[PDB]
RNA sequence: ACACCCAGCCGCAA
């Protein structure tokens, strides 16, 4: 996510493949969160 | 100020399908939340339509008999992901330990958890070369210097396979060969294990304007016993055994169950859900109206379900006589019997074995290679070494890492600890640098090490080989 | 956008497909939404160390 | 050119007798690899010992395991002399056996040691087909007239080899029988003894055949030998495994319901514990609870409210396990030790219990309240995490979303650890390889 | 050595174990006066003794290095196999004595240190396997 | 050779390895018809 | 997908079933009258009957791909 | 630096940790009837390797 | 792709026996059958009909394992009667076993027909 | 010492289950003659299947496995025909196997059900049971499906294809009287449809001079086989195996001496 | 060294055991000659089983000391753990 | 006599 040039700096993660084995796996993937954390405080 | 609109909408896409979900355990909320992405079945209706790599589906989807509100909703009543299935919690014989599982080979011959594993290869003519250029053609045996010992037959004269027709593993399935700067045969072969059907092959041009073709191959996966399986409720589980349908318990009306699940998976992963999923769905199979197992009912619980099925002629708390399959002698314990949904998971028996003898080997590490996908072989690890440095096996640790790895022999100066070249036809074993003819030794070891050492005398690090 | 049932299916795409999902090079890619530190907020916290 | 003169190497393929070795990350310890033989079976899974799945720490469902094939009369050799399995039944990681009889064997062990159990002619007739160091000779039955019945002592007498000598005691051996008279009678049937390579009395369970320290089949290595131990081994799974054929074993709904006025009592008992939980934290509003000397007034406020919630669930798991009858298959299961606790029996039965997150109770996410159901500024049971509920009854929803916290610290600290365990293990094994 | 009267303690093989098996292979009866003397017991423990070697020499040093090593499993070798608790509640015979002395050396022999053997990996593992259970 | 298109369904052979057309609606999407040669199928 | 023509757990047939299940639906039978009605006795036909959901309505709706 | 660093790297994952040939890897199945030190294997691996 | 084919459960190749012979030497008057390509259906009609014999003191079956299609039955008479001839009888009369009983059930349905 | 003498007694002969009474028996052959049912008797149905063209959804392997499920009559001719692998004709022939053809194409706007009343064969003792009718695949207009089909002869040990049962329910001592089950709470559990026993009492009294004997059938056919001759089939199978038997006893028995 | 003056445990272990086996039966592998009797087997490591049963092992082991001198010992003076 | 280059990323298995 970002310049192409400037992948270091660029946050991945992002835009991942569709999953399709299920039609709930692939509502779940459509509604799904992430946090960019690389402790277990976030975690709970 | 406010009030809930109902306590049901708590949980998420893959947790509203769990009925009963207070009732479980969490972490085996969380593990079947997690398993239920994996469940197979229709996934979208337009499924021949598209094509695309690593595609499931499944003969017989069912709509689960102990249903929540809220699945409905999700739409999982027009796709589902599994079979309502005639489970008895018994430990029959013994191949249901550590929450295996036995399943029936006449059900399993009858379309039971049977599917079809579609996968797709797409190839393209790249032309990068001015005369360096592949087209799509059969290949003949000596224009062509890429040969292996497939059958080549099977191609029709545009150079890609017939729709329809038997491949079998280390098949060519697309014919192209690319033109040497006569020509060299750059096309695909059909990875090993799989045994398939081509079902539907297309031509088209890509974005940039040349040619480019998809294929689909599908295979039908009877259900081995190593197959991946889990109920709704965190029940993780391979088959242990496939029983005909002589050889398992049956009820006094006929009923031989579908899949035995081992009784040790309920007391320590505390899953009551699963039974009162069992017993709803008995009472709801005999009824005939669809099992409402929302969340948060306080009008349902396990004591009106029990009067429901009791009413209809059965054990008020689920159990039946069974019979031995093999004597015929009665079960002396009575076996809670009753339809439940389980799932076949995409983890397959077929696609995770894996086999390697002296194969292919990478062209860095003079090794094996990463993976089953480039026949590669399996990795010994630190922790593994260190497991014969435990058990005092120096010389099986030895064969583990030097003689089947990689074997490979150097020479070396004995005045200096430097690397000499030696030529082997002429036998003019010489060292650069100390004008030495006599004496070299030859010297076992790794060629790991061997490219470990040079990487250091590329850092200015002269280890040396004191072989005296 | 507003096509119906027969539509859909007589277009050779799926009604039940939520949709939801780019396309780029035919292979179907999704966003997954990346939660980030409220803006325009004032807060207190305290490190330990 | 297929002529084979003296001298010259054949890689057949691997017929079966052959050795390899079998291997699950991760390696912890050297029970986690070691040697096996082949045995060619049809279908595509590797088919291993069921008590074996203890040393590998496995089960069976997924998990996928390494196998590696020695190729030299040096290597085949050192295997099959260092890394059997029948060799190494015992570790010296605590002198105990960790090759243990478990999950459904131990289990059915229990109920065919009874003295409740007898065999017709037509059943230790079949069981002494699936013996192996059985020496031919059927033994004289304990009871005669009017039919001969044979006890499941004799039996596991025959099972166990040689002579072997050994007392332990059974799970729920009660305390006062040594003291008291009845001391070798025993009318529980405790105190297992084997006396001449005769089982004597006594049920067996996990502190006899399991992974336990002086264990049977821990004096079946230290006296016999290794090959013996493993011929044990073997025909326990067998004989025992094909008596559960028979008479079967089996968990439902019918072994979670308890009686009406057990049901009563347990709502008599958490009725109490609010009312009292209610009182202390009255006392604490009025400002009379006086702190605990080196405590804050908060911590010992919590304290207090924990003991009291501890003895609550305490006293309503006695209540349950009380409430268990002889035929119940969940208190059977935790009686033979084979899988599960007696916790466990009280929390699917009478109360869930007390749920904490990091030690403490549920925090305040919210302007000090754990959800916006509750009232703002409270610390009573329902409000902070304790499930008065059971897994049977069902949960409410707060007390669902506790639990959903408990089950998500317990996944994340299982998770997040195995990279300090993982970077021990390297920095405890690297430094020490070379001690000899 | 002891404090706290912690009676517990590992020891190579199990004394009370062989007693009994002696007593239940010879067809001894507890009922019946054995024929036993008690200075056979004496120098049959004594001379058992020093044929327990670990620190294997004749010097002053050795010597002292091997009662050291040796210590704790001749003091309960010498309390087990006392003189007045054999003829009270051991009741052994001779030939059963003379099994017991013989098969006692075999298992100590047997549960002796193999030159060879790798400690310090085998401790690493030992010592690290538990610290995946405190979860 | 003979190919199948789209949508309208027409039997256009090609032989002659120019882009892909038709006569009828030239949409540019072609498939091939099941081949005359006899597979057989067990039903186990 | 489509009705199984065999029950898997015990084999009575099913295939010639489904057509009269909607035909008998439609007549303002219940479920259980139904499944009555076509000599289902044992409920594991029954819930063949029950829980199958039928796709190949919507897998109609598509054009062939040939003619 | 990089290639001489350790995981993934060459002297802890290329050299002290390494990839072997003649070995075979698979998903793992109860069988009561085999005896401790016996153990299935599939035909195709025994023939393969 | 290790799946077996269905027909060798109890199909005979070239190369086996159906029945083979083995004489047990750990107690007198024992023999081992090795019946091969059935199943429990023959051997506990094996073991039933043998101790139906007074004179059979031990007679059992089992599988050694469930994947090959294959049975030993373990046969120990009195000193004074074999255990093959044990076998032959209790084949004999379970030939005419289940002759009456299909006598007894097609006279049964001609009954019931009218 | 010798065979005992069994009883018959049939209570229902309708034209799809049977229930018949078996006396005067150990509980090892009724087990074993219940294991024949669904397991070793002939019967005719397909495994061999072609397929010429198949344009529907429905793809070739759903086809040939609905195909393979369908049951066939075989109430005379299933001793007749013989084994595919036994016929010394190669391949298959009309002696050895039953030859089927389908052809169905749809044309019409409304959906086509493709029926096992389309299956024609040329044997006219061999079809499917249509004398409601099976469904198979369901056609939109313009799309076709021709096949040839062959059947052969097997039973259920191969495949459940070959099972000519429906379900069958084997019941003996149907109140409990020789504690063959344990009942922790008698009182909750229903009385059998065979029991003899008033509201009051739960189980019958203990009998320790017992024998498990008076079993009771409900064999089930699925309309391939007649439910009263599966019967006959099973225990005339049941004693050419153990004819079978016989001859390899006695063939080894000389052989050894 | 000479034959007095020669310390080291007599009970031949097991690491020694196993390379002893695997030594003697690869020269069975080799061709050469058994020094014992055999009755009808064929596999080297039965018949080296059998003959170290037997005691009739011809290599010698050669001890290293942590000092550095070595020490010799043969087959037949040790004796078996088992 | 086999043919597929590698880095990166992601998902996922126990
Ligand atoms: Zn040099
Ligand atoms: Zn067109
Ligand atoms: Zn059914
Ligand atoms: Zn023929």
């Amino acid at each position: 996510w970002g310049d192409q040039k400037k992948a270091h700096q660029a946050r991945a993660g992002v835009s991942q493949v569709l999953n399709r084995l299920t039609f709930a796996s692939t509502l779940s993937h459509l509604r799904r969160l992430n946090s960019p954390i690389g402790l277990a405080k976030p975690r709970q | 100020t406010h009030c809930e609109i109902h306590p049901s909408m708590i949980l998420g896409v893959c947790a509203s399908i769990i009925p009963f979900p207070d009732h479980n355990q969490s972490p085996r909320n969380t593990y079947q939340s997690a398993m239920g992405k994996q469940a197979m079945g229709v996934y979208i209706t337009n499924f021949h339509v598209r094509m695309d790599t690593l595609a499931h589906v499944l003969y017989y989807p069912q709509k689960p008999l102990v249903t929540t509100r809220s699945m409905e909703y999700l739409r999982f009543r027009e796709l589902p992901a599994g079979i309502n299935s005639i489970v008895a919690i018994a430990s029959y014989t013994g191949y249901n330990q550590e929450d295996s599982v036995i399943m029936n080979r006449s059900a399993v011959d009858r379309g039971f958890f049977r599917s079809v594993f579609y996968r797709s290869y797409k190839e393209q003519e790249s032309k990068k070369g001015f005369d360096q250029e592949e087209v799509f053609e059969k290949p003949t045996r000596e224009t062509c210097q890429g040969m292996r010992h497939a059958i080549y037959d099977k191609l029709d004269d545009d150079g890609l396979i017939a729709p329809g027709v038997r491949v079998s593993g280390d098949d060519v399935i697309i014919g192209k060969t690319v033109t040497l700067p006569t020509k060299r045969d750059c096309s695909t072969f059909l990875r090993t294990s799989e045994t398939g059907i081509v079902d539907q092959v297309m031509v088209t041009l890509n974005q940039e304007g040349y040619k480019f073709c998809k294929i689909r191959v599908r295979s039908v996966r009877i259900p081995q016993i190593g197959d991946k399986f889990a109920s709704r409720h965190g029940q993780k589980g391979t088959c242990g055994i496939q029983y005909r349908q002589e050889d398992m318990p049956f009820t006094c009306e006929g009923i031989t169950p579908d899949i035995i699940i081992n009784p040790h998976a309920i007391p320590s992963r505390m899953t009551i859900g699963h039974l009162i999923e069992c017993l709803q769905g008995k009472v709801s199979a005999n009824k005939g109206e669809i099992g409402d197992a929302t969340p948060f009912n306080d009008a349902v619980n396990v004591q009106k379900i029990s009067n429901l099925l009791s009413d209809y002629g059965y054990h008020l708390r689920g159990n039946e006589v069974l019979y031995n399959g093999f004597t015929g002698r009665k079960i002396t314990s009575q076996i809670f019997i009753g339809p439940t949904y389980y799932q076949r998971l995409k983890h397959m028996v077929d696609d995770k074995i894996h086999s390697r003898a002296r194969g292919p080997i990478q062209i860095l590490n003079r090794q094996p290679m990463e993976g089953r996908s480039r026949d590669g072989g399996l990795r010994f690890g630190e922790m593994e070494r260190d497991c014969q440095i435990a058990h005092g096996a120096a010389q099986f640790l030895r064969e583990r890492l030097f003689e089947a790895s990689d074997p490979y022999q150097v020479h070396v100066c004995n005045l200096c600890g430097i690397m000499a070249i030696a030529n082997t036809r002429t036998h003019t074993y010489e060292c650069r640098g100390c004008r030495n003819k006599t004496q070299i030794s030859l010297v076992r070891m790794p060629y790991a090490c061997k490219l470990l050492f040079q990487e250091l005398m590329s850092m200015s690090i002269a280890p040396r080989m004191m072989s005296v | 956008n507003g096509l119906t049932d027969r539509d859909l299916c007589e277009l050779n795409e799926c009604p039940l497909d939520p949709g939801g999902y780019f396309i780029i090079n035919g292979s179907e890619k999704v966003l997954i939404a990346q939660e980030k530190m409220a803006t325009n907020t004032v807060y207190v916290f305290a490190k330990k160390d | 050119d297929l002529h084979l003169q003296t001298g010259y190497k054949v890689e057949r393929h691997m017929c079966d007798g052959d050795i390899v070795i079998f291997n699950r990350q991760p390696t912890l310890h050297k029970m986690s690899m070691m040697g096996h033989r082949v045995r060619i079976l049809p279908w595509s899974t590797f088919r291993l010992n069921l008590s074996v799945t203890t040393p590998y720490n496995a089960d069976f469902d997924g998990d996928e395991m390494n196998l590696h094939l020695p190729q030299s009369l040096e290597t085949r050799a050192e295997i099959q002399e260092l890394a059997m399995v029948p060799r190494m039944i015992v570790t010296p990681q605590s002198n105990r056996p960790v090759m243990g009889i478990v999950q459904d064997t131990l289990t059915a062990v229990r109920k065919f040691t009874k003295r409740d159990v007898f065999l017709e002619r037509g059943e230790v007739m079949n069981l002494l087909m699936f013996l192996s160091t059985w020496d031919g000779k059927v033994p004289q039955p304990a009871i005669l007239k009017p039919r001969p019945l044979w006890t499941g002592k004799q039996i596991f007498s025959l099972i166990i080899p040689g002579h072997i000598n050994c007392i332990r005691t059974h799970s729920t051996h009660p305390d006062d029988e040594d003291s008291g008279p009845y001391k070798h009678i025993s009318p529980g049937d405790t105190k297992v003894v084997v006396e001449n390579g005769e089982l004597i009395m006594g049920i067996l369970c996990k502190k006899s055949l399991g992974t336990s320290a002086g264990s049977l089949v821990h004096i079946s290595y230290l006296e016999m030998g290794h090959d013996i131990t493993r011929l044990f081994y073997s025909n326990i799974q067998t004989v025992i495994n094909n008596w559960l054929l028979i008479e079967g074993h089996t968990i439902g709904i019918g072994d979670s319901i308890a009686d009406s006025k057990t049901y009563q009592d347990i709502q008599n008992t958490i009725k109490k514990a609010k009312q009292d939980v209610i009182e202390v934290i009255e006392k604490a509003h009025n400002n009379e609870l006086e702190p605990t000397p080196g405590n804050t007034l908060r911590q010992t406020f919590e304290n207090q409210v924990n003991r009291i919630l501890n003895d609550a669930r305490d006293k309503t798991g006695s209540s349950a396990q009380k409430s268990l009858s002889e035929y119940n298959n969940f208190k059977s299961m935790v009686v033979s030790g084979a899988k599960g606790s007696k916790i466990n029996i009280s929390q699917v039965i009478a109360v869930v219990g007390q749920q904490n997150v990091e030690g403490k109770r549920i925090p305040f996410g919210f302007k000090h309240r754990t959800l916006p159901h509750f009232i703002k500024d409270d610390y009573g049971p329902e409000s902070r995490g304790f499930v008065e509920n059971s897994y049977l009854a069902g949960l409410t929803p707060t007390e669902f979303f506790f639990h959903a916290m408990g089950g998500r610290e317990g996944l994340i600290d299982t998770a997040v650890k195995t990279a300090e365990t993982g970077y021990i293990q390297r920095r405890l094994i690297k430094s020490m390889e070379s001690v000899m | 050595i002891f404090p706290t009267g912690d009676s517990k303690v590992v020891l190579p093989c199990n004394l009370l174990r062989m007693i009994w098996n002696a007593q239940k292979i010879f067809h001894i009866n507890p009922r019946l006066p054995s024929d036993l003397h008690p200075i056979k017991v004496v120098e049959g423990v004594k001379e058992l003794s020093k044929k327990l070697v670990i620190v294997n020499g004749d010097d002053p040093l050795s010597r002292q290095a091997q009662e050291n090593a040796t210590l704790l499993f001749n003091i309960h070798l010498r309390s087990t196999l006392c003189s007045r608790r054999m003829a009270e509640e051991f009741r052994l015979s001779g030939e059963a004595f003379d099994w017991l002395l013989g098969e006692i050396e075999s298992k100590f022999n047997q549960a002796i240190a193999h030159p060879g053997e790798m400690v310090g990996a085998l401790a690493a593992q030992s010592l690290g396997e538990p610290a995946t259970q405190m979860t | 050779m003979i190919y199948i298109c789209g949508e309208c369904h027409t039997e256009n052979e090609i032989k002659s390895r120019d882009p892909i057309r038709c006569r009828e609606c030239g949409y540019r999407i072609m498939y091939k018809k099941r081949t005359k040669r006899l597979v057989v199928f067990d039903a186990r | 997908m489509i009705i199984p023509v065999r029950c898997f757990t015990c084999g009575k047939i099913v295939g010639n079933k489904w057509e009269a299940y909607l035909g008998l639906l439609q007549a303002e039978y219940t479920e259980g009258d139904a499944l009555d009605a076509l000599g289902l006795k044992r409920y594991c036909c029954r819930r063949m009957l029950l829980a199958h959901v039928d796709l190949i309505e919507k897998l109609l709706n598509y054009a062939p791909l040939e003619k | 630096k990089q290639r001489l660093k350790g995981k993934e790297g060459r002297v802890r994952g290329n050299l002290m940790g390494k990839r072997v040939d003649f070995s075979a890897r698979t998903v793992i199945t109860p069988d009561p009837n085999l005896s401790i030190d016996q153990v299935g294997v599939p035909r195709s691996i025994a023939a393969n390797m | 792709m290790n799946a077996p084919p269905a027909f060798e459960s109890f199909l005979l190749f070239e190369g086996e026996k159906k029945i083979t012979i083995n004489k047990d030497t750990k107690v007198p008057n024992a023999c081992l059958f090795t019946i091969n390509k059935e199943d429990h259906t023959l051997g506990n009609i094996i073991k039933s009909q043998l101790l139906k014999d007074p004179q059979v003191l031990f007679a059992g079956y089992k599988v050694p394992h469930p994947l090959e299609h294959k049975i030993i039955i373990r046969v120990q008479t009195t000193p004074d009667y074999s255990p093959q001839e044990a076998f032959t009888n209790a084949i004999t009369d379970l030939i005419s076993e289940l002759s009456l009983l299909e006598e007894r059930f097609r006279v049964a349905i001609k009954d019931k027909q009218e | 010492p010798y065979a005992n003498q069994p009883t018959v007694r049939i209570t229902e002969l309708t034209d799809e289950n049977v229930k018949f009474i078996i006396e005067n028996t150990d509980l090892a052959v009724a087990n074993s003659i219940r294991r024949v049912f669904i397991a070793e008797v002939p019967i005719i149905a397909i495994d061999w299947v072609q397929i010429d063209a198949n344009s529907s959804v429905l793809h070739d392997e759903f086809i040939a496995h609905r195909l393979g499920l369908i049951p066939l009559t075989s109430d005379d001719i299933v001793d007749k025909l013989q084994y595919s692998r036994d016929c010394t004709c190669e391949e298959f022939c009309p002696e050895c196997s039953v030859e089927f053809t389908l052809d169905v194409r749809c044309n019409e706007d409304q959906t086509r059900h493709v029926t096992s009343r389309d299956l024609i064969s040329n044997s006219p003792r061999v079809i499917p049971v249509t004398s409601d009718d099976i469904l198979i695949v369901k056609l939109r207009k313009g799309q076709e499906l021709r096949l040839r089909a062959y059947a052969k002869k097997g039973f259920g040990k191969e495949h459940a294809k070959w099972n000519p049962t429906a379900g069958v329910a084997f019941e003996y001592d149907p109140d409990n009287a020789l504690r063959h089950t344990v009942y922790p709470k008698p009182e909750e559990w229903p009385k059998s449809e065979y029991s003899e026993l008033d509201e009051d009492e739960s189980q019958a009294p203990y009998d320790p001079n017992g024998k498990p004997e008076r079993f009771y059938y409900n064999v089930e056919s699925c309309g391939s086989l007649r439910p009263e001759t599966i019967v006959l089939s099973a225990l005339s199978g049941l004693k050419k195996k153990l004819s079978d038997l016989q001859t390899q006893l006695s063939h080894e028995i000389q052989s050894d001496v | 060294q000479a034959n007095q003056k020669r310390i080291t445990t007599p009970y031949m272990t097991k690491y020694e055991r196993a390379r002893v086996l695997g030594t003697r039966a690869l020269q069975i592998a080799m061709c050469a000659p058994v020094m014992v009797e055999l009755e009808g087997e064929t596999d080297p490591l039965l018949i080296a089983m059998k003959e170290l049963k037997a005691r009739k092992i011809p290599i010698i082991i050669r001890r290293y000391l942590p000092d550095g001198s070595y020490e010799d010992w043969g087959v037949d003076e040790l004796i078996i753990s088992d």
